[PDB]
């Protein structure tokens, strides 16, 4: 029921106040890591990689 | 070979009681009267494997087998 | 504005640890500080909650 | 006064003086240690206490007995630092001499046989160093003291919820060290349940017919008797005073020849005393009223016949009648009545399962060892090894104490096992208990909770392992062979070691002590938890354990206390309270002689405070002690209530009696809420120092002394003057009146470097003394890691402004400046531990070499030819540090791969790509490459030139430290010589290596010559020595785990900034995330132009309650407006008697300041140095309770050129406008938590699954990620989002099929969810299966 999943990632809150009400931070690091298969298959499909 | 590592044990604990030290394997070694790559592979298997209920955190919430790796690993490159 | 009321003001009531409410409220406010004895009696109710 | 208060005088507002200084703030370790190490015969105590309750021992029939001696524990075979890097746990062998005679057979008493008086080895039991700290297998561990349950009689009262309409239950147990739990538990019916180890309930004459007592016995034995006479055939009554008291007049109630009372007569005080006036010799009775009153004598027919009635029978008129016809006239029978003595044990009577002693006894056996139907001698054996044995059972006058205590007796001293008077004590203090008769203690009575510290754990597991090794020697020893059986092999070291292993690292107690603070490690040994064993858990704890006492003022404080689950479980100590050679909690008091204290130190129990008055040290002092304000509110008996001056008798020492040293150091606690104080020392013992150690603004007075008392600063063990300083080391040069003649006159202090924490934080001992300058005894010469110069320095102070600024500070955020990382204010050494283990499997033995394929030469252009990283390499996260290969086996390639193989030249042969590399996001350097290996294992290169290295520190350090003490040797001589005479020819001229065999003429200058000679020639031989064991144990073989090639161990050590995410807090709770690192353009600004640094959060203030952050606002920025004032004073370079009035003046404002220093006696450099002190802000201390009101904060805002009011009119930097409000504007003096961003970031993306249920793992060096808990799954299922809901659980984490069908779909651009059978539920299909449940699909 309560299980570990993959794209998951820990991190601590922090305040951004020139932002729309959907919209929220996210690190480059994080965000590098965690989106992966997305960086890949946009690498690949832009012929950058 | 259980007998071999039980006399290897109490050779141990005597060694211990002469020494005070750890006993090293060169000591024991010569006392088995065999060579020391056969003593450290008898050391080697020494006991049972840890269960995967110990608490090996601070509390009772994460017990191990939360920290196994993958033997048949799926990397990003194998995938 | 209990809050308040007990920043400013004087503490209205603590907690007993056996239920029941200490006959000797705290006389002093946090901006005149409280004495070893008082914050010893706040802090009897302040662990229970 | 001392030299390094002069530097940075710590003003305080203490407005009472203090009697007692601060003690020693590692009582209950350090004290309880060297009770339990040292050579103590005649104290029973420690490892003496163990070691005389097991030995001395004796075989089976008087045949050989052991016994013990001579012990003494053997010089420590290792130091700190190299059981730091190494992993082994620091100790010493304990070569107890054990003395085994053997019984002469002939002889009564056997005196000499064989005596076999050999020194044999009983486990290594750790060493605490002078810190207080315990290096097991490497990591720096602290074992917390237990509060567990005091030894003895506890008596308890139940909050209801277990029999309704009342009728609480006072249920009593006995707690010995170890063993069983003698319980007597009440039942609705009152019946008094004896329970033993939460077994089955079973009767109380159960246990009272065993002890060969009858039952008329046990019946005369706990109630009064009252004799019914028949005289002449007439019912009468022998009466006794102390029976008819508080009752009813059942029948008229008359005297021999007066009436005195009727029938239905309510009792009182009047009628007993005229009964006691008049007469009470013989009181007529009906035959009704001992019918009711049951008969306590086995009355039996006096001719011939059998017991016509036994004890505890149902008396009725027939029965009466028999009595008449055969007994005698006096009937002694139970006193019954309901408030006074009810006939409870006669309720026991009725329903005893047996009377018998044996069937009784065994009536036990069934009770506590169910199924085995036991004899007589097995079930005599039972009871007498579960109650009355000293293998079994131990008190040690400690809990005997307490049984006295607590039954009002006044013997304190007892043995450990019960009396057949003991049971007979607590059972009648339960029935005066249940009666009413009496006080009852509680579970939060701190007179009920001991102290179980770590030499008495240590002594219990000890205790324990002897147990082990008794029933080791008791089927080892009598079984022959007694002439080649010397004492060595007969006492196995195995479990003894294995007890004391298991408990220092594997228990509950023993945990990973924080060293980033000092303040941490003085409240982790001063922690007082109650988990492991004998204590209560996290999870099967009430409110009764958690919320404080009134007894817990003072002993154990309220604040410092996690705020997890086991909030109240793990309490602290405060600073004045230490232990008792009972094991209880005093608090030290002054005495008060009819309103007349003195200054003497007098500790006070939390029992015997119960009956005593407490007055607080708050309370008006004059100067030759009085009252001034003629009515002080006090403590009594565990309450408080107002009271006069002759009335009371002690008087409270401090101010921060109630509060820990971590709590201490929290100011202006007067101010402050107790929620946030809390969780503020919490996160206080969670704070991380920086590079600089700035200096502590806001102080408490207790700053001066936790540095001195923590032990990881160089401590002043003997006090001189300052003569070489390093950055490593420092030399100071002892005094004529301190200095020994066994000695060089030189104390050198090897500062211990940059080491790794159990925090993966830095600890370097930084020099901060002076070259040439006087340091006394017992102060400070390097700060630690988180000092500066002996004040506790745990984080840094800067401009804190609480305003808000553009919502970055929303709810309780930090906002920062440039400036406090432009300045490197913030910035932190991190050093970590990575260890690249090469471990040997079958298909080859791990290799450390350089060639890795699958990467490039940039990534191996940091490496040697053996692949690790030079000392000083600037590694980035995802680098690899150590080339640690693999010979993998061959695995059978795709064909795809293959025709790869075949096409170009790559070759991937059986070394794989497995070395452990940077975690990524981790920058930073290396400051070193511990290299560890096997014996019989080459050395390559590397190794090679850091055992090169290692031995070349561990020669030039040794011999640099010989020079210098050669040096002040050879100075200390010199002084002698020109003590005596005066050549300053033939002694200065002349070169020092001859000077040993140079003498005057015959004196004790003479004498002392040749003694400094002899120890000159004993320091070359102890140099020898100390280089050979250096050779024996720098290049020794490494005894590691089985099966591993070499270990090498890496430390990098990044400069952590004050990134955006990371936590600071101030010092009451105002915790926080690092919103944006914002430029100082943006930040706002005064009138002055000094850009503010933080910009915190007001909103938190009013609902969190805490106004002293406020308060400690206004005064840091006083304290600053001082520091300006003196730094625009210092710049221009004017005068410095000015300096001397202001400072002066600064330094005096309250009612009375606990110090009356004056700077008119120091000197030119002495105040300038001061004042170029004074210009990194001003120390200013603040008692926790004796704290500055705000009129003295508003003088010293005058005196510093501020306004009154506090908030200052501030200037905006976004927008340049004024507000229209002042702004509060001062110094916090917040911390780095340990809570960084770079430990708390933490993300998963396809990498290192598990074996057991596919499952990603979870934590940071395990790389995974966080839980998606079922309480996310059922909030995202009341979205009624299904294909999220479906890859969190099916396609992203479960199937191995199906994440890497997706992966390969989102690679090629096709985002098509694709499910499929999960690869854990069929994990549940197959357990169930297995488990004997037929389960299929539809």
């Amino acid at each position: 029921l309560g299980k570990r999943v993959d794209y998951s990632g820990r991190s601590v809150i922090t305040v951004g106040p020139y932002l729309r009400l959907h919209q929220c931070g996210l690190p480059k690091k994080m965000a590098l890591e965690l989106f992966k298969p997305f960086i890949y298959g946009k690498l690949e499909l832009r012929g950058l990689a | 070979m259980i007998e071999t590592i039980n006399k290897l044990n109490r050779i141990s604990r005597q060694m211990l009681q002469e020494m005070g030290r750890e006993p090293t394997p060169e000591e024991l070694a010569e006392r088995m009267l065999m060579p020391e790559d056969k003593i450290r592979k008898v050391l080697k298997i020494a006991k049972e494997p840890i269960s995967m209920e110990t608490p090996i955190g601070d509390d009772e919430d994460s017990h191990l087998g939360d920290f196994i790796e993958d033997t048949t690993l799926e990397l990003p490159l194998d995938s | 504005a209990a809050q308040i009321r007990q920043l400013a003001g004087m503490r209205g009531l603590m907690a007993k640890p056996d239920g029941s409410i200490i006959e000797t409220p705290i006389t002093a406010n946090f901006r005149e500080g409280l004495n070893v004895l008082q914050y010893f009696i706040s802090t009897h109710g302040a662990r229970k909650g | 006064y001392s030299y390094t208060e002069k530097k940075r005088i710590r003003k305080d507002f203490g407005k009472r003086p203090q009697v007692l200084d601060v003690p020693y703030l590692l009582s209950i370790q350090l004290d309880s240690f060297q009770k339990f190490i040292e050579q103590d015969p005649e104290g029973q105590y420690g490892l003496e206490a163990a070691f005389r309750s097991v030995f001395p021992i004796q075989s089976y029939s008087g045949n050989s007995e052991l016994q013990y001696v001579s012990y003494r524990l053997g010089e420590p075979v290792f130091d700190v630092q190299e059981c730091q890097i190494r992993g082994v746990t620091y100790s010493a062998p304990l070569r107890v001499k054990l003395r085994l005679v053997i019984y002469e057979r002939e002889a009564p008493e056997g005196t000499v046989k064989d005596i076999k008086e050999q020194e044999v080895y009983m486990g290594e039991i750790p060493l605490m160093t002078d810190n207080g700290t315990f290096v097991i297998n490497g990591t720096e561990r602290v074992i917390v003291s237990q509060l567990h349950r005091s030894p003895g009689v506890f008596f308890d009262s139940d909050k209801g919820k277990t029999h309704s309409s009342g009728k609480v239950l006072y249920n009593a147990r006995i707690i010995p060290y170890r063993g069983s739990w003698l319980d007597f538990e009440f039942d609705p019916k009152d019946n008094l349940f004896v329970r033993i180890d939460r077994r089955r309930k079973l009767p109380a004459t159960i246990i009272l017919r065993a002890l060969n007592y009858t039952t008329e016995q046990i019946l005369d034995l706990f109630f009064e008797k009252v004799i019914f006479e028949i005289r002449d055939n007439k019912l009468q009554m022998e009466l006794v005073p102390e029976r008819l008291r508080g009752e009813t007049a059942s029948f008229d109630i008359e005297a021999n020849g007066k009436v005195y009372v009727e029938k239905g007569r309510r009792i009182t005080a009047r009628h007993i005393r005229q009964l006691e006036k008049d007469d009470v010799k013989l009181i007529e009775v009906p035959v009704e009223y001992i019918a009711g009153k049951v008969v306590a004598k086995d009355y039996i027919d006096e001719s011939t016949g059998e017991l016509i009635c036994a004890a505890n029978m149902e008396l009725s008129l027939d029965l009466l009648a028999k009595l008449s016809q055969s007994g005698h006239k006096r009937i002694e029978t139970l006193f019954t009545n309901d408030l006074d003595h009810g006939p409870y044990i006669s309720e026991t009577l009725r329903v005893d399962p047996t009377n018998d002693r044996l069937s009784a006894l065994v009536e036990i056996y069934r009770m506590m060892r169910p199924g085995e139907p036991p004899t007589r001698e097995a079930a005599e054996s039972l009871f007498e090894n579960l109650f009355f044995s000293e293998d079994r059972y131990d008190l040690s006058a400690v809990g005997r104490m307490k049984f006295n205590r607590s039954l009002l007796r006044e013997e304190i001293e007892g043995s450990g096992i019960l009396s057949k008077d003991d049971i007979i004590d607590v059972m009648k203090k339960l029935i005066d208990i249940r009666n009413g008769k009496g006080e009852v203690d509680d579970i939060d009575h701190l007179g009920n909770r001991r102290i179980r510290s770590v030499g008495e754990m240590a002594e219990n597991q000890f205790r324990v392992g002897l147990v082990r090794v008794e029933r080791a020697v008791k089927e080892r020893l009598s079984l022959g062979d007694l002439d080649t059986l010397m004492p060595q092999d007969m006492i196995n070291a195995k479990p003894i070691s294995a007890a004391v292993k298991e408990f220092f690292g594997s228990s509950q107690l023993s945990q990973f002590m924080d060293q980033n603070n000092p303040l941490s490690e003085i409240t982790h040994k001063r922690r007082i938890s109650a988990l492991g064993p004998g204590g209560l858990t996290r999870e099967r704890a009430g409110f009764e354990v958690r919320d404080v006492h009134p007894t817990h003022y003072g002993r154990v404080c309220p604040i410092e206390t996690p705020e997890g689950p086991n909030i109240g479980l793990i309490n602290s100590l405060s600073v004045y309270a230490q232990t008792n050679e009972y094991g209880f909690l005093e608090t030290p008091y002054r005495k008060v002689t009819d309103g007349v204290v003195t200054d003497e130190i007098h500790y006070l129990s939390a029992i015997e405070e119960g009956n005593y008055v407490i007055a607080q040290a708050n309370s008006n002092l004059d100067e030759e002690g009085h009252f001034v304000e003629d009515l002080v509110t006090c403590r009594s008996k565990g309450e408080s209530s107002l009271f006069s001056r002759d009335q009371v008798d002690y008087m409270d020492v401090s101010t921060q009696q109630v509060v820990s040293v971590g709590a201490s150091l929290i100011p202006f606690l007067e101010h402050d809420d107790a929620n946030r104080a809390l969780m503020g020392a919490n996160m206080q013992r969670q704070a991380v120092p920086t590079l600089r150690a700035d200096k502590p603004l806001v102080g408490t007075g207790m700053e001066r002394a936790v540095a001195v008392d923590s032990g990881v600063t160089a401590v002043a063990k003997r006090g001189g003057v300052v003569q070489y300083v390093d950055a490593s080391r420092i030399v100071i040069k002892v005094n004529e009146d301190e200095m020994y003649p066994g000695e060089a006159g030189i104390d050198i202090y090897n500062l211990t470097k940059y080491t790794r924490s159990n925090q993966n934080t830095c600890i370097n001992q930084m020099p901060c003394v002076s070259l040439g300058e006087p340091v006394e005894r017992g102060d400070v010469l390097a700060d630690g890691p988180s000092t500066d110069l002996g004040e506790l320095a745990l984080g840094q102070n800067m401009r804190v402004a609480f305003m808000p600024w553009n919502g970055y500070n929303f709810e309780d955020s930090i906002l920062v400046s440039e400036r406090v990382v432009q300045e490197d204010r913030f910035t932190t050494i991190h050093i970590q531990e990575l260890a690249c283990v090469s471990r040997d499997t079958k298909l080859g033995p791990e290799e450390i070499t350089a060639d890795i394929p699958n990467v490039g030469e940039a990534a191996l252009s940091k490496l040697d030819e053996s692949g690790i990283v030079y000392i000083g390499a600037e590694v980035t996260g995802g680098d690899i540090l150590v080339g640690k290969v693999t010979p993998k086996g061959e695995t059978q390639l795709t064909p795809e791969e293959k025709l790869l193989r075949a096409i170009f030249g790559e070759k991937a042969s059986d070394v794989k790509d497995s070395s452990l590399r940077v975690p990524n996001g981790v920058s930073g350097t290396v400051i070193d490459v511990q290299v560890f290996t096997r014996d019989g294992v080459e050395k390559d290169k590397r190794a090679l030139e850091i055992e090169e290295m290692q031995l070349k520190q561990a020669k030039k350090d040794l011999s640099e430290e010989l020079q210098i003490l050669e040096a002040g040797l050879f100075s200390r001589i010199r002084a002698v010589l020109v003590a005596g005479g005066v050549e300053a020819e033939k002694l200065d001229k002349l070169p020092r290596d001859r000077w040993l065999e140079l003498g005057l003429t015959d004196e004790e200058k003479q004498n002392q010559l040749e003694q400094l000679a002899e120890q000159y020639d004993e320091l070359k031989h102890e140099f020898e020595k100390k280089l050979e064991a250096k050779r024996r144990k720098i290049t020794q073989g490494d005894d590691l785990a089985p099966g591993v090639l070499k270990i090498v161990k890496v430390y990098l050590a990044v400069k952590r900034r004050i990134q955006p995410g990371d936590k600071m807090a101030g010092r009451h709770g105002n915790k926080g995330v690092i919103s944006k690192i914002n430029p100082i353009e943006d930040m706002p600004y005064d009138e002055n132009g000094t850009p503010v640094d933080i910009v915190l959060n007001p909103l938190g203030v009013p609902s969190r309650m805490n106004i002293g952050q406020i308060l400690e606002t206004h005064l840091g920025m006083a304290a600053k407006g001082i520091g300006d004032k003196i730094n625009a004073m210092l710049k221009q370079q004017q005068e410095v008697a000015k300096l001397r009035e202001f400072i002066q003046r600064a330094y005096d404002l309250g009612a009375d300041v606990r110090q009356k220093v004056d700077l008119s006696t120091f000197s030119d450099e002495e105040v300038m140095r001061l004042a170029e002190n004074l210009r990194k802000g001003m120390p200013i201390a603040t008692p926790v309770f004796d704290g500055a009101k705000e009129a003295e904060i508003k003088e010293l805002l005058k005196l510093g050129d501020l306004p009154t009011s506090g908030q200052i009119r501030l200037y905006d930097g976004r927008t340049g406008e004024q507000f229209e409000r002042p702004v509060t504007v001062g110094y916090m003096y917040m911390l780095k938590l340990n809570h960084l961003v770079d430990d708390k970031m933490h993300a998963r993306s396809t990498g290192s699954y598990s074996l057991v249920t596919q499952q990603p793992l979870g934590g940071k060096a395990q790389f995974g990620g966080q839980r998606f808990g079922e309480m996310e799954v059922w909030a995202l299922e009341a979205y009624g989002a299904a294909y999220t809901l479906q890859e969190m659980l099916t396609v992203k984490s479960d199937d191995v099929n199906g994440r890497t069908k997706m992966y390969k779909n989102i690679v090629d651009g096709n985002h098509q969810m694709e499910p499929g059978m999960p690869e854990s539920f069929n994990v549940l299909l197959k357990e169930i299966r297995s488990l004997g449940i037929n389960i299929e699909l539809e």
